[PDB]
């Protein structure tokens, strides 16, 4: 599978995933962006199968902003995944079920906290400090059991995925062509796009 | 289990020529090792100048050749009688194929006819509706006997000019109808004595600006 | 199961073992496979019992609807509605029944439906798993226009023979008579049929 | 089969092979692999032909019914994920189609996405179908440049199908060309790579291994 | 493949057709099924071609030297013997179906040996996928006391039947007559039905049509 | 998707210079218990019609219920029913062929094998078959099951091709049939000794022929059959 | 999973007057990757020539052991194998592993060089020998081989004709067949010569 | 198949059908399942023809060296050795044998072998498809001690009933008579048997 | 598989051969050495089966030693890789066969010319003016087809090797941790430590 990794800094939600697109014998893309901006304070990444991710996460994406001009109102994260959870937990009893997992970061402006959800596509949700989709949970929650702090700053975030990326990089046997990195927070979604050599 | 196809064997051949178009096939239908009929038409006129043969599973095949007679005559009643071009009884056949993509027909259809400038056409199908418009095609048991030689003897293929060491292909001059019949029967006295299921009959349905004309032959009964 | 059908001269006889196995073993030895539709058509059950009961059940209140508009239903009406249930539904069902019926005009007849759902009139008819090993017996001894008494007799050596070598066979004979007289019941117990 | 499609400076270079084969029997060596949805949109065909042919002429319907509709030339990512959704309405019922939907919209210019029937939709500048693919690929990785002339665009594209037509048992017959440009698109012939090949060998070099 | 054997008052026949396939393919369309055991026994083989001729001479080996050890002429019950033994060894693996026939000191025999190692006697038999035809024919015009000429003429419709009306069978028919008091006579093509019919051009190509690159002689002398 | 319980075996049929004839055994197998005798398997509809059905016996009732009403169906607001408006052979083979592949087509099929013989208003012969896939077709002799492996060679050898059909009387004819049901006795382990022949002539009509016996079999020469090689005694 | 669909190939055989003629195909492939243009499938022991299709590893250990039993033959024997002959040994040689065959398609030709009489023969993997008079295939192409040949060829053709017409045969049926190809060669053989002439053909 | 050994007054009977199939086509219409492993020991052969056929000769060629050795060998003899041959190889035979013999001492034997290798010593035994259908037949009717005229009998009616329920039976029906005066072969055609 | 490369020059056969050695979900070593030098002018390269490569190819380099000391003498290359297809061929029948693919460069020192041979697990063996074995050929054989050339200089036959493996390196979804080349002439056997970045 592809990388799906999240974690929770002091104010803010940090989301990488990987470039690549494999499809077969050959990596047709090294520059995919696995998410979607639900609303301006809410990021989901996901990964899964072939057609069902995209999908999922438009139509996702579609519902949020239509509630959002609806009630001319953002909904908070908390409530963001619950529906995306509901949603998922619906298709797991289906005819053909969405294979798609996901990871929603969103920052809570009446809060004022950021917030990371874990939905794997059988509707299981559980909310953490950090946490991935797929393999790469083995290979990375071991260096973030022992350098995450619950005050650390964006840039000590940005730092310690850098060091899971590296230990991906080396004991992973697939090459996921990099990370595309983004930072969630009170002030929205931004893209770090220089992690290439961070 | 139930198993809803069967193969009744058979070959037919398409070739179109400059002005005409022909349309062959065994007349034989088999089912294993035995032989249902030494006689049973397989290459129909359905009209508006259009020939056609859908070979394979027989109970497919007809019922595939049913469907697109009645379809010209829709045509007729609903666009003023208007004639069917074979370029868009072609469209319309993909339609009827692609419709069963899910439980197919399982044949290999071929018509033939005059295209709009009144130049020889034949046109080859897929089970589930992929076609093509072609010079000759063969289809059926002995296709992979034929093409061979039709490419050989029809778009000479592989063959150059005598002294030219290879260096100039042998002139792609066109056959007469006479000459393509020779063509047809050779395929066929040759796959006859080769494949178990073809023999003891061929069929040739012939297509002119005058219409559709046809001439048999016998082939071995063994 | 072993089960018969005979006609003779004053009507018809039914007879069945009182066998019902889960496997090896004897879940009921006192079962009642004849099973009454109407007062003067009745049926031999042989398979699925839960089939051939829900079958039965059907077929008696299609009988007695039947009745109630149409007046008393002809045997071969019987055996026709029998036959719809088990042809129709032949995928789901696993019962092979005899339906057996006394008529005035008609006397006795006898229908038998296969597993298929084809129906075949016959004199007699025998089904089940004993009856393979009484064919050669019954078409030895069976003859048209039997008296009562010679068919009670062709009817309990024919099953016990059944009985003695069919694992899924056993316990009592049963026998219903049929003739314009009404209906009897008949039992035999081992102690009788197995020295035959 | 091979098929290939490509960004650059003149617009899109879109070639095919036109092989046909049926297990090891070949079918065909004259098929066509590129179907011209309308004058602006080519898409090529890869996987089930009978799935291809089919449901690509249905979008060329689509498309024109957009524009009646909204008096306006349909995007390429309109069409493509037409196409796209269409495809994942039947995801698990075996449609089989590896496809690139390609034009040049004045909104978005050059513009390819590759479209299977596994639903995946992707924007891309280069992209090879088939499995005479990583053979193109190959050739198309060390040679292209945004830059390119459409001189050499179209013998690029020309060659990779040519160095795929060599080494897949699957692919072959002949070339077929098409140049991608706002104004629509432009036939640019029909290449056999018998004669292709012996050609390139001597003018290029290449294929030295191969006795001529 | 249609093969069998038919008793006569003073010997026994034996026949087959001469069709090869592979799939339904006609790979030799003048095969020979009848191979000799000994000078007067002979063979008629169905099933896997490379068994029954395999098979026809090992036991045809050891039976040549069987009869130089006993200085006696070989006996029809003896090939069948060691045949027998020999297929049921293999369990059916060794895929012969043979009708073997011969005359010998003790008289005219007429067996069949099926691949597991079971044996038959008869005045007429047949086997193969024309089996079914051919015994039609036999059950149809078999009687007890046929001259030698009868019983060739009845053995070969027998074949015919299967070249006719089965798929698997074909062309000619070889017969082998074993008198008893004569020497076996093995005629080859008895029968030829199925002689190509004259192709309908010649496709003799023009010398220098094909391309060469290099050429050069080979050398054969060491 | 079904299977087949109590069967049919072979039917047998031919045609001749003024007619056809077709013929099929009465019994009704059940797997390899010989169970039911008295089953006739020759369906008239009409006077000009004869069908003959193979293989699962309780769909070949239902075929013949179907048949029965075709025929009332016929007649209704028919003045012509007997004359100009009657079921033709041809009308009763494309209704039940229709029916065939409709049932094959749901994954549900009549499991049968079924010969449509008669007389044409027009005096033309009519011999078609059609099974459980849906298949038809047309032959001068035409045999169902193990009939087509040994009874049609034989037929073959009187009409071997439709020249031979003026050339052929109904004497012939109906000896070649007779014969064929005897060697399909010897060979066929399904089949029965009791039969039923149905002839349907442009000029004496239908005939229909019922307890028919194999007869003048050869098993004399089984007596001098001992062993199986070696054996003297 | 094919043993014989795994590298491709084929070969024909045909007989013309006081001559023979043997061709196949250069190509030797991985399934769908071609791997060699030079994969040559006819072999000699003396005057006479074996073609052979299949599992390329069989082809090659066949080769090899031809060579190995043709030499000792010639020790012993002194004198080369006769056509006939070298088919008898082929034959045996391949139903000596009836139940674990070599996955090949042998095809024989040559002259007698006594008689003079032209020769040829093919086998299927154990070892049932079709002894024809006219052509023999082997291959990936063998249908279309048939098809070729059934209608091209004609009897008693002098060498510099049969030429045209093998290669005819060989050509067009290759280039119907995904695993054939890639190069073809030649074999015209006469009482006392024997010239090999390679093919120009596409590349694909 | 159809075979049976029945024992008599003076001595016993062998009988069975002559038809041999490959599916539902008759291979051979005149199959003598009749087999003789010693002059006054044979045997009745059902299952695989092959098999047996291979059984029945190893048993011939022990008893040939037993008698070379030790003389006439007893019918149990000949029993124990199809046995030994049955019973040891039952992963890779079909052979259901029914073995009879006459003695001057013991007379008439019969023993059978069914599929598992187990030995049986009956009065009289059937076996083979054809079996199956006579067995009620066969109790009611057999009696021990029966004539010639009686046993050929006893045997031609209950193979004519196995012959005509069982379609894997068929043909002719052969006998061996085993008594002190030789040995006889009787043979019935369908036209006698049949009707009966 | 992993990546066997092999390409012969005007007077040297060049091979390359993957780094990385994989088992499961982790990456083991990223520096293994695919090869075993069978004489001083014969190299062997080899992919397959986990225990399976290296058994073989220890006993095939055994065999050669042992040859070498009791003849004093170098078997040409072309003797070698007969020897070993024959072992190939005889394998593939065995009761558990030996699934290995290799590739045998060597310098002919009597005939004064470089030699690549390829042979897979059936001993199906042909020479090649470069090859491969797996997935490799499938994106290098374009590139060779292209640019190769029979006078090439050892130095021109590095530079296209590179080519290859950057092609290798962009389009192949596994992570092979760089390749180990080695060359064979004149010489003997050498190896080119600097590849990392050459
Ligand atoms: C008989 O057919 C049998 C009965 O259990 C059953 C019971 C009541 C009425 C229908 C007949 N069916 C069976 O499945 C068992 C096993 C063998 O036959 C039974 C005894
Ligand atoms: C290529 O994808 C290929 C073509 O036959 C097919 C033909 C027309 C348009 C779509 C492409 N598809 C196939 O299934 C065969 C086998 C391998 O690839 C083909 C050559
Ligand atoms: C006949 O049994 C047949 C022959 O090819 C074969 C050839 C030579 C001697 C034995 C008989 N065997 C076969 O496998 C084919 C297919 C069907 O029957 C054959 C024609
Ligand atoms: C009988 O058991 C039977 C015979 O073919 C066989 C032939 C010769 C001696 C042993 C008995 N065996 C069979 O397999 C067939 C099918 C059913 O029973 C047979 C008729």
């Amino acid at each position: 599978m592809d990388i799906i990794l999240g974690i929770r800094v002091q104010d803010s939600v940090i989301l990488a995933s990987s470039k690549a697109v494999t499809r077969g014998i050959s990596v047709l893309k090294d520059s995919d962006d696995k998410t979607r901006q639900l609303s301006p304070h809410t990021l989901m990444s996901f990964a899964g199968e072939a057609g069902d991710t995209v999908q999922f996460a438009e139509y996702i994406q579609a519902n949020i902003q239509l509630y959002s001009i609806r009630e001319d109102y953002e909904l908070s994260p908390q409530a963001v995944s619950s529906f995306v959870r509901q949603e998922l937990a619906k298709s797991i009893r289906s005819r053909r079920p969405y294979q798609v997992n996901v990871l929603i970061g969103g920052y809570d402006k009446k809060k004022n906290k950021p917030e990371l959800y874990q939905i794997d596509y059988l509707g299981t949700k559980v909310e953490l400090p950090y946490g991935a989709h797929g393999y790469s949970g083995f290979y990375t929650f071991s260096l973030l059991d022992h350098h995450y702090r619950p005050d650390m700053t964006t840039e000590e975030g940005l730092d310690l995925l850098k060091l899971c990326v590296q230990e991906l990089e080396k004991r992973m046997p697939m090459d996921f062509k990099g990370v595309i990195v983004k930072i969630v927070d009170k002030d929205g979604i931004r893209q770090v796009d220089d992690f290439q050599a961070q | 289990q139930f198993n809803p196809y069967g193969d009744n064997g058979g070959t037919i051949l398409g070739i179109a020529g400059e002005d005409f178009a022909v349309l062959a096939g065994d007349t034989r239908n088999i089912t294993d090792y035995s032989i249902n009929s030494r006689y049973e038409p397989k290459v129909f006129d359905c009209g508006d100048n259009i020939v056609m043969s859908a070979n394979g599973f027989a109970a497919d095949g007809d019922a595939l050749v049913k469907r697109f007679k009645n379809s010209v005559k829709w045509y007729h009643f609903d666009h003023n009688d208007k004639k069917l071009s074979i370029n868009s009884a072609a469209r319309n056949i993909q339609h009827l194929l692609y419709g069963k993509r899910f439980f197919p027909y399982y044949v290999h259809t071929i018509i033939a006819g005059l295209d709009e400038d009144g130049k020889g056409a034949v046109y080859s199908f897929d089970p589930v509706g992929s076609y093509e418009r072609e010079q000759c095609r063969a289809g059926g048991a002995a296709a992979s006997l034929i093409m061979p030689f039709l490419d050989n003897q029809v778009n000479f293929k592989n063959q150059y000019e005598p002294g030219t060491n290879g260096k100039v292909k042998k002139p792609l001059k066109y056959l007469s109808v006479e000459e393509v019949i020779k063509l047809v029967r050779d395929s066929f006295t040759s796959a006859t004595e080769r494949h178990i299921q073809v023999g003891d009959g061929l069929e040739i349905l012939i297509v002119t600006k005058d219409g559709v004309r046809k001439e048999f032959y016998e082939l071995k009964r063994d | 199961t072993s089960i018969m059908a005979v006609t003779f001269k004053d009507g018809v006889i039914l007879g069945a073992d009182s066998r019902t196995t889960t496997g090896a073993y004897i879940a009921n030895r006192v079962t009642d496979k004849l099973t009454r539709v109407h007062d003067k058509i009745w049926c031999c059950r042989s398979g699925s019992a839960a089939d051939t009961q829900a079958i039965a059940d059907i077929v008696q209140y299609h009988l007695e609807l039947y009745t109630s508009q149409y007046g008393t239903p002809s045997t071969e009406t019987a055996a026709s509605v029998f036959k719809e249930l088990c042809y129709e539904n032949k995928d789901n069902l696993t019962a092979g029944i005899i339906v057996a019926g006394y008529d005035d005009k008609n006397k006795g007849e006898v229908y038998t439906i296969p597993l298929g759902g084809s129906v075949h009139k016959l004199p007699y008819a025998i089904a089940g798993s004993g009856s393979t090993f009484i064919y050669g017996y019954c078409d030895k001894n069976f003859r048209e226009n039997m008296s009562k008494e010679e068919t009670v007799d062709f009817i309990k050596h024919s099953l016990s023979q059944a009985i003695k070598w069919d694992g899924s066979s056993g316990g009592v004979i049963r026998m219903v008579v049929l003739t314009a007289a009404g209906v009897e019941r008949l039992i035999f117990y081992p102690d009788e049929y197995e020295q035959l | 089969t091979t098929t290939l499609a490509f960004r650059f400076q003149g617009g899109i270079i879109v070639a095919v092979d036109s092989r046909a084969t049926a297990g090891n029997w070949v079918a065909s060596q004259t098929v066509k692999k590129v179907i011209e949805i309308n004058p602006f949109l080519l898409g090529t065909m890869a996987g089930g032909a009978a799935d291809c042919q089919f449901w690509e002429t249905w979008l060329g319907s689509q498309c024109r019914l957009h524009e009646l509709r909204e008096k306006e030339r349909i995007s390429v990512a309109a069409a493509s994920k037409i196409l796209s959704n269409l495809v994942y309405q039947y995801k698990g019922a075996g449609l089989s189609m590896g496809t690139m939907i390609c034009g040049y919209t004045r909104k978005e210019g050059p513009t390819i996405y590759y479209v299977d029937s596994d639903g995946t939709r992707l924007k891309g500048d280069i992209f090879c179908v088939g499995s005479g693919q990583t053979f193109a690929y190959g050739v198309l990785d060390s040679n292209y440049k945004w830059d390119l002339s459409v001189e050499d665009a179209l013998y690029l594209g020309k060659r990779s199908i040519l160095a795929a037509a060599h080494r897949d048992a699957y692919s072959g017959g002949s070339v077929n060309l098409y140049h991608v440009t706002e104004d629509g698109w432009i036939y640019h012939g029909n290449h056999d790579v018998g004669e292709l090949f012996w050609k390139v060998k001597e003018e290029e070099g290449s294929f030295n291994n191969v006795i001529g | 493949t249609t093969i069998v054997g038919v008793k006569f008052n003073n010997g026994v026949v034996i026949a087959a057709d001469t069709r090869s396939t592979q799939g339904p393919i006609v790979a030799d369309k003048n095969c020979a099924k009848l191979h000799r055991i000994s000078p007067k026994i002979w063979c008629a083989g169905a099933g896997t071609a490379a068994d029954t001729e395999a098979v026809t001479q090992l036991i045809g080996s050891n039976i040549e030297l069987h009869s130089l050890y006993t200085s006696r002429e070989p006996r029809v019950v003896s090939a069948l013997q060691m045949l027998k033994q020999h297929l049921f060894k293999y369990q059916g693996h060794i895929g012969a179906y043979l009708i073997v026939a011969g005359v010998d000191p003790t008289g005219s025999h007429l067996f069949s040996i099926h691949a597991h190692g079971s044996t038959d006697v008869g005045y007429y038999l047949s086997l193969g996928s024309g089996s079914l035809a051919a015994m039609a024919v036999l059950e149809s015009h078999w009687k007890q006391d046929l001259t030698k000429e009868e019983a060739i003429k009845l053995a070969s419709d027998a074949i015919q039947a299967g070249i006719w009306n089965d798929l698997g069978s074909g062309s000619n028919v070889d017969v082998c007559v074993m008198e008893i008091g004569k020497d076996a006579e093995y005629l080859r093509n008895y029968l030829t039905p199925n002689v190509r019919e004259e192709k309908q051009k010649s496709y003799k190509f023009p010398r220098g049509t094909t391309a060469v690159l290099k050429e050069s002689i080979v050398n054969i002398c060491d | 998707t079904q299977q087949p319980i109590v069967t049919g075996t072979s039917v047998i049929s031919m045609k001749y210079d003024n007619g056809v004839i077709i013929a099929a055994d009465n019994l009704g197998s059940y797997g390899s218990l010989l169970r039911f005798n008295g089953v006739e398997r020759l369906i008239p509809v009409g006077d000009n019609t004869v069908v003959g059905i193979s293989g699962d016996i309780s769909d070949m009732q239902h075929i013949e219920r179907l048949l029965k009403d075709l025929v009332t169906e016929n007649a209704y607001d028919n003045p012509l029913a007997d004359a100009e408006e009657a079921l033709e052979p041809s009308y009763i083979f494309e209704y039940l062929a229709t029916v065939m592949y409709q049932r094959r087509s749901k994954m549900n099929p009549l499991w049968n094998a079924i010969i449509v013989a008669g007389v044409q208003s027009n005096g033309d012969q009519f011999l078609r078959y059609v099974n459980l896939l849906g298949v038809t077709y047309s032959s001068p002799t035409l045999a169902t099951g193990f009939g087509a492996h040994m009874a049609n060679p034989l037929l073959r050898k009187v009409v071997d091709r439709e020249s031979d059909i003026p050339k052929t009387t109904v004497q012939v004819a109906e000896e070649a049939i007779v014969n064929a049901m005897r060697v399909l006795y010897y060979r066929d382990a399904r089949s029965s000794r009791n039969f039923s022949l149905a002839i349907i002539d442009k000029n004496t009509g239908l005939t229909f022929k019922k307890n028919l016996q194999v007869e003048n079999m050869k098993w004399d020469f089984a007596k001098d059959i001992k062993g199986y090689g070696t054996q003297k005694i | 999973s094919d043993p014989s669909s795994i590298n491709g190939g084929i070969v024909v055989a045909m007989t013309g007057k006081d001559c023979v003629a043997i061709a196949c195909d250069l190509r030797l492939g991985s399934q769908s990757l071609g791997v060699s243009n030079k994969f040559e499938k006819i072999f000699h022991y003396g005057h006479v020539f074996l073609g052979i299709t299949g599992l390329a590893t069989d082809v090659t250990t066949l080769n090899e052991m031809f060579r190995y039993k043709t030499n000792l033959y010639k020790l012993k024997e002194e004198r080369a194998i006769e056509p006939e002959t070298f088919t008898q040994l082929v034959s045996s040689s391949l139903y000596e592993r009836r139940f674990g065959p070599y996955f090949v398609g042998p095809v024989v030709a040559g002259i007698n060089s006594k008689s003079g009489k032209p020769f040829i023969a093919g086998f299927d993997l154990i070892g049932c020998i079709d002894e024809a008079k006219d052509f023999i295939v082997s291959g990936t192409a063998s249908d279309q081989l048939f098809g070729m040949c059934e209608s091209l060829y004609e009897p008693n053709l002098e060498p510099e004709d049969l030429f045209e017409t093998i290669s005819q045969a060989l050509l067009n049926a290759a280039d119907r067949d995904a695993l054939s190809g890639w190069g073809a060669v030649v074999y015209i053989i006469k009482k006392d010569e024997v010239v090999k002439r390679y093919l120009k053909m596409r590349q694909d």
